[PDB]
């Protein structure tokens, strides 16, 4: 669920 | 001679400022086909601007595709189904510009490995999200391109970058986030995510502010996935 | 600036 | 019998979920041209998004303008130049929506809840137009704005309790005009206060239904009274 910022 | 790059930089900047995304990212795309290498604050522009644009046509995609979903009466379902269309359409062209940018010019004009690497993530970023919308038959090659650009990147890093650095954490998230979501693999996810978690962890003396943030999201989808 | 009545 | 107003209204609805306002405003435009009345909700839609469009334009306008005045000869031409593509795009909203509202809208609204509403919102978006204005357009646009906010005060003077929120948002909006366009800060200050201690007067009897609203147009006005004195 979290990618890069 | 024919154009001004530093001009359309400067545009990039003040459309930034004013929150205008796609004239952001219009400037940072005219930018990059000049076809010289992109300083440090020009890449972080192009990736701004883009990541905005792309990133409201996916929030906006998804809203749409859950209430598609959760409508299973018929003439509501498919005004949805229209509209998520319309949707995915704006999504493609975005994904085609960049991948063209990084493939053209941004991916075989990068001279040091730290810049390899961002680019290659990013090839496989927008391969992803085109993969988040891919219909049946174009599926599979669009997720083989997705992992090939992630897998090239991540052998880079392994070998260039130590397991701290921001970028190569980046990757290391974005790269499970892929075998998760995109392959449902989560045996490989958890893997990827946790192998690039510990290994982090065991240089924390080295260093921080960056990484930190990378290695917190890192840990919150390992939560997440074992479950 | 002043504030204005919201939607 | 040609188009169908219920699902072009489905489409805003979709259209505000998925966070697309300009999506949005088109169809909303679409169902007050049909001619028929807007109910509440429809108003609200119609409202909130050409609220949304046009705020992102303001936004970008003050924000550019700001860096126009701070600065040498180039860097200013170019961000001239961006201001005015702003302007076009914000002037184009402004006028479909004064648009809807004087053909469509206000000669339709039965009610004086509605006349109110509309008349107000006349005023809004002619005083977005004041906000850009070049000199020689200003003074028009500026009495258009005026006369609609005052018409449309008198009515809710008459009709409306002094805590009702339109009432409320139109005092509010109406003294901003005056100190922000007209640069007039007594009409300002006495406008909005008078409307606050009208409304504190009758605070006791306030509905469920219509108190958060009330109560936040309240505390607007008074920020604003404390700032501009």
């Amino acid at each position: 669920k979290l990618s890069l910022q | 001679s024919h154009m001004d790059k530093n001009e359309l930089v400067q545009k990039a900047k003040l459309a930034e400022q004013a929150e205008r995304y796609d004239d952001m990212a219009a400037c940072m795309k005219s930018v990059t086909e000049q076809g010289a290498e992109l300083s440090n604050e020009e890449r972080n522009l192009l990736s701004v601007a883009y990541k905005n644009v792309v990133g409201a046509r996916r929030s906006s995609w998804r809203v749409v595709s859950s209430i598609e979903q959760k409508t299973e009466a018929e003439k509501k379902q498919q005004m949805a189904r229209e509209y998520r269309e319309k949707i995915e359409t704006e999504l493609r062209d975005i994904c085609n510009d960049v991948l063209s940018l990084l493939e053209k010019f941004l991916i075989p004009n990068a001279s040091q490995a730290e810049s390899k690497v961002f680019y290659l993530k990013m090839k496989g970023d927008y391969y992803r999200y085109l993969a988040e919308v891919a219909a049946g038959d174009d599926k599979k090659g669009i997720v083989d391109q997705s992992q090939q650009a992630y897998q090239e990147a991540f052998e880079i890093s392994k070998k260039e970058m130590q397991p701290t650095h921001p970028i190569r954490l980046g990757l290391a998230l974005n790269f499970s986030v892929f075998y998760y979501e995109i392959l449902n693999s989560p045996e490989k996810a958890c893997s990827l995510a946790k192998t690039a978690f510990d290994e982090a962890i065991a240089e924390l003396d080295t260093l921080y502010k960056d990484s930190t943030l990378i290695m917190q999201l890192l840990r919150d989808n390992l939560t997440l996935w074992t479950s | 600036r002043s504030l204005s009545a919201p939607g």
